[PDB]
């Protein structure tokens, strides 16, 4: 993951081609098997 | 010209060059502008 | 309009399937007549 | 204003293993489509 | 000679690269466009497109690097350094989109430049071309996909954007908004890709399997000579192999190598025409029938519902950050949440 | 309507067959 | 005269200037020095 | 012989039948414009041409008999709602017609060239074998057409011997048929303005005269005849074909984001009239011309007719509607009955606030309602734990202005879910969905499948270009090469490549 | 014996050679720099 | 199905050993159409126009 | 502007260096071809 | 930093005492 | 066979190459360490610095909102 | 080799074969009005992109 | 269950109307060879 990886001398978070792809990515793992998952990390 | 030098021993200090500027971007990926730190 | 909704289907076959059947047969006897 | 014969036409030699290609083609080709079709 | 003669009889020289008389078009529009995507990898950016760090100066490690795009509220403009998009002051041209332009137009000629140019050459030696039949696989994947898809939708924000992972967003785009996997005419594609890669390792197999002794040594490609008439795989072993394991097999030699031309040239024409449906968004994501009693019916219970509730997850969660343009802000709990994650 | 891949299906598989064996075998000449 | 069409002008200045004729004197004024050889 | 992909190789060397094979050809495609819209008369549904038009029937073929100055129908249902009187010869039942018995006249003279060839005219004095002259005949082929531009131009769409091409208002309400005026000025170049197409086929049509008037006159140089093989029947077909796809490609374009040759009232709206909002400009304009003049919002919403409220709906843009979701636009919706007003969405304080939401390229937008700048103040929540913006602890009130439902307010929220949808596909309309089996989601007009259709060929047209543009440079080679040519291709060997004197 | 020393190809390989190290001179100065 | 669960669940794209698996089978596509294209195209003449060029010599 | 200055002077060092130590060949190579 | 470069000292030392094993055996003549 | 001019392995094998070379690749080398260690690729190049993206009176993730005029509007952006 | 009445009014529109122009011929008349209709296909690319806009044009949904 | 109602008109033409086209021209092939 290059998530939140070039970022101003704040700390703000500068966005780049890869959190574009991670909120394509956060998505699909927040939608995927819609039922089963109680527990807020999908480790198993 | 007859100063001719083996072309290996260029071989090594050429392909070196290349290996130290490919080395020093994987270093730059751990400190600097993009490495989260 | 009321239709049976299949007389397409089968009034499609009805008519193709022995006919290209009868269109397969005339060929070949022109490929023999050629003598080729 | 004449008929004559042509010098002409030559035939088709469609082969027996080209015929297997062409069958399997189509029917790909149906099991691909059919569901769209519907 | 003339005044025209003595210029083609310089460009048709045996010089060590062919310069080409087609290759004038080729040679300033290809060494642009490759050097001109590599300044927009390294020093122009985004982040006034499309609110995007995808640049060396900002950091990013070439895996999110990408000339990007122009923005979604500028059209169809071509951005012409000297047009009303910039009146040259390329400092302001260069990261109000623009880049991009500059090698979509150029990869776009050089294209033309090189299957003109495999052409020429084909006349030279007498050769009877189809690499140039060949590269219309890939000549249609470029103006139909970084040309022909935006034209049918807004403007060049849309199109893809070069770079590996800026391809990457694409292809979730493609995922989420449009579906392109289960069109049929993508689902050809990759029968003709991953069908033309068996076909190039099948055949390379075989040719390393049946060999003649020609050599006394134990490497096998030493002593073939070129200047060699007779063949140097069997065809009657090969045919013999793959008669019995396959069951089917090459009875001929000859197409077997038109086999392989083909195989992933009509995969890509097929693939081809499906994003042309997709450039005015004629997508086949919804199927007429497996929906209504998706509707009615929770008995009714289907991997395709199962992947359409998926896509569902794209179009809501990255297109408040991957198009910025409309501000489309979300309160989050408008959001599509499964479950617990 | 769910017969109409099953049709074609099984044409497509008994291509398969047909292929194996009635082939046209490779004479050398 | 408009302020678009005289910067659409000024390419077909600069695109003639800069591309074109440093192609044609650019190949001619040496193809005609390096004159190839029939008489073999 | 010859294999199945090569079938039509026999007409490549006489030409006698070759005008037999494009005459069937070209009585196959006049014998489908009059066999389909023959076929396209029998469901139209003339009794509400505001309601649901007819782009909105699916109709493919009756825009473009229709957009030349054909209205007359028959059944004395004027398309564009001033019939006057029997049409007389020229209506739909007439033309398509026509294109019958035209095509049958076609595919009697194209048996004739069939069965008789050898005609004195196919071969030279020179010697007896069948061949042509092809740019002797392309200064009496393009004369011909430089005579019938130039026709096209003044003598039918100027009011001189013909009625005028179709030409509306922008926001298309009145459009009917009236001769155009052709401008000649920068204003013409505009394909909005109808002015230059009049201009279009005069000035083209001239110049297509003094192309063909003076290519008969002279002979191509040798230096391009043995260059571009110009007597060769295949060289001339790749370039025709080359052209028509050039040619495809700009009626893939001005179909698509729209011009004065493709007007709204038989084309729909053309997508780019959401992505600014083209039609929700006006709407929304009129009444606050409305309220200028000092109106009530109740009586206001109501001298707008129900045709810009028809084309301000996400139902008609062409983006939606798949590659397999088959059939007419109103096999999508049903037919459209009413307007049923405008919604203004008010919360328990004023705060107005409305939807302006679902762009062409989502299917299922999250419905969001904000405010003038930005904040959103409502949504639907999609998980009821930690709400915070519902419709329920905001009580948001419907305002549904003009219209068929006009005053009906909405308090409870349960209805408001309804109304809010509504409100994301521009203006609500209603509907029935069991006259014509229709399922629910959306289809695409005929200004959706025209352009799928034109540029899809048109990429298919590319590459027969190449194909017939390889086997006319490459005519000798193609069969196979000469054997060994081992000194040809290794190098050094004097001088330039292909040439035999080193 | 003897060849000459510029030619289309020396055009041919510093056209990308001359903007590669340029351009890899570039690239390995900014890694040290940081935000 | 399984594959946008995979791109969901530890992501497939930015992985260097898929991205060397597609620079095989691209290269794959592109090696089949050119080795394929090119002996296609370097074909000696043994047969005639009018019939298949694909039939002037005998297997084996 | 002066700092446009400081990055073209390796810009002229690289070809004031092929001034002095190849160029008695490159005119030479300038003869050839009779022009 | 002092014992940075130090290693990268002993870096620069190591990698090219690789090849000096190789070029000192083919210049006096030792066979490789 | 041959082409005429000289080959690869006859050009790094003659020493004046490396004369043309021991004081060139390195100072083109130093010549792209001098466009970005200024600075310069920043203000040609239209790159933001890495302290200059939000301002004061921004921090709201700039857009090109119009395509007809946009370039007051970047000054405006600043 | 029938004569009708129809072919013995073309056959002098299609007497000749392989009659043609001396070397080089009336090319650069034909280039010169290639360059013509390239500059003109430019033009109008940019008419209806509004990249070269005009006074009084405004190519855009305000026409007749 | 729901259908397009005319897909198996048109997914039986599609698989007909080629191969009998195909089967055609190979009984037009075979039956050259064979001695008339
Ligand atoms: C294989 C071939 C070999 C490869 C060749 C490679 C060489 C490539 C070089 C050519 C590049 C062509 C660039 C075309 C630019 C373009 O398209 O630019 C697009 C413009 C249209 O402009 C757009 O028009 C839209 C509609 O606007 C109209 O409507 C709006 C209201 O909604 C406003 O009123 C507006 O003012 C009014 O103009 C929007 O406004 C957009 O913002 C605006 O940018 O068309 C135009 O200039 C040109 C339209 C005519 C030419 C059509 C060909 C190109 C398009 C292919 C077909 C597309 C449709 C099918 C999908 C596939
Ligand atoms: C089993 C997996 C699989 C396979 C085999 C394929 C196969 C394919 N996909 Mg696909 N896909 C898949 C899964 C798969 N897909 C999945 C799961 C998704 C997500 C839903 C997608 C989404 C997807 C999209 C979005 C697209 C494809 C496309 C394609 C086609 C590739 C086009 C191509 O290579 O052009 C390669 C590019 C060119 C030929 C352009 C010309 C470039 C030239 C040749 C190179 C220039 C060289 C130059 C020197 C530069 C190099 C130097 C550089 C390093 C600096 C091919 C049919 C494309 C397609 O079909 O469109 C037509 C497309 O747009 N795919
Ligand atoms: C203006 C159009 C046009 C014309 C007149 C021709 C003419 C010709 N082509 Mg050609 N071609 C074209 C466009 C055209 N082409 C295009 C657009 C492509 C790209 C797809 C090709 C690709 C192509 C190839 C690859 C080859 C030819 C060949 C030939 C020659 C023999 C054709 C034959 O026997 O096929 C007979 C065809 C059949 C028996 C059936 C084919 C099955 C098709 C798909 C059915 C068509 C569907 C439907 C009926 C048509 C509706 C679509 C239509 C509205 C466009 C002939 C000179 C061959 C050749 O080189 O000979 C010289 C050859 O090998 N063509
Ligand atoms: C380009 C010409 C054109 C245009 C745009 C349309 C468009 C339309 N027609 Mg139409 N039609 C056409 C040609 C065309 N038609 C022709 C030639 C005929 C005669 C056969 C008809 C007969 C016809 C009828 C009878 C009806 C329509 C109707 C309709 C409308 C409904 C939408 C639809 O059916 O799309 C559906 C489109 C598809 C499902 C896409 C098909 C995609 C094909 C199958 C892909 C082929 C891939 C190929 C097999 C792979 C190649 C193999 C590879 C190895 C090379 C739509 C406006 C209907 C209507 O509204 O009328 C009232 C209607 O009832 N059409
Ligand atoms: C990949 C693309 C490609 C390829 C390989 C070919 C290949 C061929 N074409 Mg062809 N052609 C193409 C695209 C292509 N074409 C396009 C897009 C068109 C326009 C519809 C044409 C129109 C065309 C005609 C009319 C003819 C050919 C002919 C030929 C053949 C001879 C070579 C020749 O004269 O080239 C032609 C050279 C080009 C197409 C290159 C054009 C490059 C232009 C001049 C540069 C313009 C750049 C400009 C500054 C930018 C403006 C655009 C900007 C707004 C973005 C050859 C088979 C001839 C033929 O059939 O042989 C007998 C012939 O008569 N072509
Ligand atoms: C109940 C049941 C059965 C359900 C099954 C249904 C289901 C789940 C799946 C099936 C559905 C299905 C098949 C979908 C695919 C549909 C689809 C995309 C079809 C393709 C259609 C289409 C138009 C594609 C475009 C691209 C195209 C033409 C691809 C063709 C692909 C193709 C034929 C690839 C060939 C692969 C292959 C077998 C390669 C090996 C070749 C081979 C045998 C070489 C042997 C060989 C090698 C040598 O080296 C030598 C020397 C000799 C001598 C020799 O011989
Ligand atoms: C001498 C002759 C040389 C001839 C070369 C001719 C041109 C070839 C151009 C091809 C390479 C294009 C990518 C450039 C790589 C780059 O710029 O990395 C430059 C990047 C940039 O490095 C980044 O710098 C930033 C500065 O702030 C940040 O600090 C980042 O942390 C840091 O990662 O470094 C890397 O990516 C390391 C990985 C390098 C490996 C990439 C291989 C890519 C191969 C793709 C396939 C092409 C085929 C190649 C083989 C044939
Ligand atoms: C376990 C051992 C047995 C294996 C069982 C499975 C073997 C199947 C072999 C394929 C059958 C023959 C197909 C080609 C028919 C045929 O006769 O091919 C013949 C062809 C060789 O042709 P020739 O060399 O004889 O051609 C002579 C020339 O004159 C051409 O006319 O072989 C190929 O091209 C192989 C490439 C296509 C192979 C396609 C494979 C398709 C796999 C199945 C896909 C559809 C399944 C649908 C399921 C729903
Ligand atoms: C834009 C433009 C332009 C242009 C420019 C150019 C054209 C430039 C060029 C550029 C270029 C042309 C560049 C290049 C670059 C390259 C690079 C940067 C590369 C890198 C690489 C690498 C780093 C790699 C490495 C490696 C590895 C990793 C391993 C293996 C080996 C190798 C070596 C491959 C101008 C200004 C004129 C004008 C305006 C427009
Ligand atoms: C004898 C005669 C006659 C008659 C005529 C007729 C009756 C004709 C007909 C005509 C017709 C009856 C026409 C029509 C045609 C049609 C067509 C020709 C069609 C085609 C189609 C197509 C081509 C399609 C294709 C496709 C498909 C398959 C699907 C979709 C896609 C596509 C497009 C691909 C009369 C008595 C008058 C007079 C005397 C003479
Ligand atoms: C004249 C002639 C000729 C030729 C012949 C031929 C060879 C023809 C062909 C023709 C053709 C080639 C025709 C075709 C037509 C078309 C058709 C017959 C089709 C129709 C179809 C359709 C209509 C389809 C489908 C469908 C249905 C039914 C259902 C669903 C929907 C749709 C629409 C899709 C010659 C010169 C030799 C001589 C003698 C006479
Ligand atoms: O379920 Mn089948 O899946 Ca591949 O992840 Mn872990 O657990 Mn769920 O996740 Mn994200
Ligand atoms: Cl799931
Ligand atoms: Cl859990
Ligand atoms: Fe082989």
């Amino acid at each position: 993951n290059f998530n939140h990886s070039v970022l101003d001398s704040q700390g703000k978070v500068l966005n780049t081609w890869a959190d574009v792809i991670n909120r394509a990515n956060l998505g699909i793992e927040a939608m995927h098997e819609r039922n089963v998952h109680n527990f807020p990390l999908d480790l198993a | 010209g007859d100063a001719k030098l083996p072309l290996w021993l260029i071989a090594t200090v050429a392909g070196t060059g290349v290996l130290v500027v490919v080395g020093l971007f994987f270093y730059g990926a751990y400190v600097g502008v993009g490495s989260a730190l | 309009m009321e239709v049976n909704d299949l007389g397409f289907v089968a009034s499609i076959l009805f008519v193709l399937v022995p006919s290209v059947f009868l269109l397969i047969l005339y060929i070949q006897t022109q490929s023999r007549e050629g003598k080729e | 204003m004449d008929r004559s014969r042509n010098p002409n036409k030559q035939p088709v030699e469609l082969n027996r293993t080209s015929l297997y290609l062409g069958l399997l083609l189509i029917f790909v080709l149906g099991i691909l489509f059919s569901s769209y079709f519907f | 000679r003339g005044w025209f003669d003595v210029l083609d009889d310089w460009l048709k020289r045996d010089r060590f690269v062919f310069v080409g008389w087609s290759g004038i078009l080729l040679f300033p529009c290809a060494y642009l466009s490759i050097g001109g995507w590599l300044t927009g990898t390294t020093f122009v950016t985004s982040w006034y497109t499309h609110g995007l760090a995808s640049s060396y100066l900002e950091g990013c490690n070439f895996l999110t690097a990408a000339v990007s795009t122009p923005a979604n509220s500028l059209g169809h403009s071509l951005l012409f350094l000297w047009g009303p998009e910039a009146q040259w002051d390329f400092t302001r041209w260069c990261q109000l989109g623009g880049l991009w332009a500059f090698v979509a137009l150029h990869g776009a000629f050089a294209l033309i430049g090189f299957c003109l140019r495999q052409l020429e050459i084909a006349r030279l030696v007498g050769i009877r071309p189809y690499n140039a039949i060949a590269f219309t696989g890939p000549i249609a994947v470029f103006v139909s996909v970084f040309l022909m898809y935006p034209l049918g939708q807004s403007g060049w924000f849309f199109a893809p954007s070069f770079g590996v992972a800026g391809i990457f967003r694409f292809i979730l785009f493609f995922q989420g908004f449009h579906n392109w996997t289960l069109n049929p005419f993508h689902m050809m594609g990759v029968a003709g890709i991953l069908g033309g890669a068996l076909l190039c390792a099948i055949h390379g197999a075989t040719v390393e399997n049946t060999l003649f002794e020609d050599g006394e040594g134990s490497n096998t490609f030493r002593a073939f000579e070129p200047t060699q008439a007779e063949e140097t795989y069997s065809m009657v072993t090969a045919n013999r192999f793959w008669s019995q394991i396959f069951g089917i097999a090459f009875s001929n030699k000859r197409w077997l190598h038109f086999f392989m031309l083909f195989v992933p040239v009509t995969g890509l024409w097929m693939c081809s025409i499906g994003v042309v449906g997709l450039a005015v968004n004629l997508r086949a994501y919804d199927f007429v029938s497996q929906e209504l009693r998706a509707a009615e019916d929770p008995e009714f219970e289907t991997f395709y519902t199962k992947n359409i509730l998926l896509n569902e997850g794209i179009r809501a969660w990255m297109a408040p950050a991957d198009q910025p343009h409309q501000n489309f802000v979300f309160p989050e709990e408008v959001l599509p949440r499964g479950n617990a994650l | 309507e769910s017969v109409a891949y099953i049709l074609v299906l099984t044409l497509a598989l008994g291509v398969l067959f047909f292929a194996i064996a009635f082939r046209e075998p490779p004479r050398i000449g | 005269m408009t302020p678009s069409l005289m910067n659409f002008f000024y390419s077909l200045l600069a695109g003639l200037l800069i591309i074109v004729v440093p192609a044609t004197v650019g190949l001619i004024f040496i193809s005609q020095k390096d004159k190839i050889i029939r008489r073999s | 012989g010859l294999p199945w992909y090569r079938v039509h190789t026999v007409v490549l060397n006489d030409p006698g039948r070759l005008i037999s094979v494009h005459l069937m050809h070209t009585a196959l495609v006049a014998g489908w414009a009059g066999s389909m819209a023959l076929y396209e008369l029998a469901v139209f549904d003339p009794s509400d041409p505001v309601l649901n038009p007819m782009w909105r029937q699916g109709m493919f073929v009756m825009p473009f008999m229709a957009r030349l100055g054909v209205t007359q129908s028959w059944g004395g249902w004027s398309l564009t709602g001033e019939v006057a009187d029997n049409p007389g010869i020229w209506s739909f039942e007439g033309v398509a017609a026509t294109h019958i018995i035209l095509s049958g006249l076609l595919f009697l003279a194209a048996v004739w060239h069939w069965v008789y060839w050898d005609l004195e005219l196919f071969t030279d004095p020179r010697t007896g074998e069948p061949a042509l002259d092809l740019p002797k005949m392309f200064g009496i082929h393009l004369f011909l057409s430089g005579l019938l531009c130039f026709g096209f131009g003044a003598f039918h769409l100027t009011g001189l011997f013909g009625p005028g091409m179709w030409v509306s208002d922008p926001y298309g309400l009145t459009g009917s048929i009236q001769p155009v005026a052709p401008s000649w000025g920068p204003e013409g170049f505009n394909p909005f303005n109808a002015g230059g197409i009049a201009a279009h086929h005069i000035a083209a049509g001239i110049v297509g005269i003094i192309a063909g008037l003076f290519h008969l006159s002279v002979r191509p140089p040798q230096r391009l005849y043995k260059a571009l093989r110009m007597g060769n029947i295949e060289t001339v077909l790749s370039s025709s074909i080359a052209a028509v796809f050039f040619a495809a490609f700009v009626v893939a374009g001005t179909m698509w984001y729209g011009s004065a040759a493709t007007p709204i009232e038989l084309f729909g709206p053309t997508r780019y009239q959401w992505d600014q909002g083209y039609f929700q400009q006006e709407i929304q304009r009129r009444v606050q011309s409305s309220i200028a003049q000092g109106d009530s919002p109740s009586e206001a919403w109501s001298k707008i007719p129900e045709k810009l409220a028809f084309y301000d709906y996400v139902g008609n843009s062409p983006a939606k509607g798949g590659l397999f979701r088959v059939g007419p636009m109103n096999k999508g919706d049903g037919i459209a009955q009413g307007w049923l007003g405008h919604p203004v969405f008010t919360d328990a304080e004023g705060r107005e606030l409305t939807v302006r939401r679902l762009p062409n390229f989502f299917e299922t937008f999250p419905v969001i309602l904000t405010d003038a700048d930005g904040v959103i103040r409502a949504d639907i929540p999609f998980r009821r734990a930690e709400s915070r913006y519902s419709f329920e602890q905001t009580g948001v009130t419907v305002s549904l202005y003009g219209g068929e439902l006009n005053g009906k307010t909405f308090t409870d929220p349960a209805s408001v879910k309804k109304y809010a949808r509504f409100a994301q596909q521009g203006e609500p309309f209603a509907f029935d969905r069991e006259t014509l089996g229709s399922d629910g989601v959306f289809r695409t007009s005929t200004r959706g499948w025209f352009t799928f259709g034109h540029a899809c060929f048109a990429l298919l047209f590319f590459f027969g270009h190449i194909w017939h543009g390889s086997r006319t440079i490459f005519r000798d080679v193609f069969a196979g090469v000469e054997a060994d040519l081992e000194e040809q291709v290794e190098w050094g060997n004097f001088q330039k490549v292909g040439d035999q004197t080193t | 014996i003897t060849y000459p020393i510029f030619t289309v190809r020396w055009l041919a390989v510093h056209t990308l050679a001359v903007p590669t190290v340029f351009f890899l001179g570039a690239i390995a100065a900014m890694q040290f720099i940081q935000r | 199905n399984f594959m946008l669960v995979l791109q969901a669940e530890h992501n497939v794209l930015m992985h260097p050993f898929h991205m060397l698996g597609v620079a095989g089978v691209f290269g794959g596509a592109l090696f089949s159409a050119m080795h394929g294209s090119l002996v296609t195209s370097s074909l000696v003449r043994e047969t005639t126009e009018i019939e298949s060029q694909n039939r002037g010599y005998r297997f084996g | 502007d002066l700092r446009i200055v400081v990055v073209l002077l390796p810009l002229i060092v690289a070809g004031g260096w092929a001034l002095f130590k190849i160029g008695s060949a490159a005119i030479s190579q300038a003869q050839a071809f009779m022009k | 930093n002092f014992e940075l470069i130090a290693q990268l000292l002993m870096l620069s030392l190591i990698v090219i005492a690789g090849p000096v094993v190789i070029v000192l055996l083919a210049f006096r003549g030792g066979d490789l | 066979g041959t082409t005429g001019e000289r080959p690869f392995g006859d050009i790094i094998t003659s020493v004046r190459y490396w004369v043309i070379h021991s004081l060139t690749i390195p100072a083109l080398f130093i010549a792209g360490w001098l466009f970005v260690s200024t600075g310069l690729a920043y203000d040609a190049f239209g790159t933001p610095r890495p302290n200059e993206y939000f301002t004061q009176e921004r921090q709201e993730l700039p857009i090109i909102t119009e395509r007809q005029d946009s370039k007051t509007q970047i000054q405006q952006f600043i | 080799a029938q004569r009708t009445w129809l072919g013995d009014r073309l056959r002098p529109l299609n007497s000749e074969y392989g009659k043609v122009a001396p070397g080089w011929g009336t090319t650069p008349l034909m280039g010169v009005f290639m360059g013509l209709f390239f500059v003109f296909l430019l033009i109008i690319l940019q008419i209806y992109n509004s990249s070269l806009i005009l006074e009084n044009v405004s190519v855009d949904w305000a026409n007749l």
